[PDB]
């Protein structure tokens, strides 16, 4: 499942 | 849900697949030059708590925010592009973002 690292990620982090 | 920036990603990244999300900020930087304000300045977060940290460099970043015609399911989005300071609280081991807690 998603941690709250891969979801700050996914939400957020446009590279 | 049309062809804008905002309305796409918050899409396609799964924020508004099944809820409409009101505010959401992309940062168009590496994913390793956003972790690495986790050892830049140290300032307390908006709740006290002190693991925020606050990047030295401006950053590119997109702020999405619904407009006041926003509705499920047809969420729309005003998208305003800026350079700005970005504040995150940091967690972990490695020590990464876990959560935005401003734009400066």
């Amino acid at each position: 499942k998603e941690t709250a690292a891969a979801k700050f990620e996914r939400q957020h982090a446009d590279s | 849900s049309s062809s804008n920036y905002c309305n796409q990603m918050m899409k396609s990244r799964n924020l508004t697949k099944d809820r409409c999300k009101p505010v959401n900020t992309f940062v168009h930087e590496s994913l390793a030059d956003v972790q690495a304000v986790c050892s830049q300045k140290n300032v307390a977060c908006k709740n006290g708590q002190t693991n925020c940290y606050q990047s030295y460099s401006t950053m590119s970043i997109t702020d999405c925010r619904e407009t006041g015609s926003s509705k499920y399911p047809n969420c729309a989005y005003k998208t305003t592009q800026a350079n700005k300071h970005i504040i995150v609280a940091c967690e972990g081991n490695p020590y990464v973002p876990v959560h935005f807690d401003a734009s400066v």
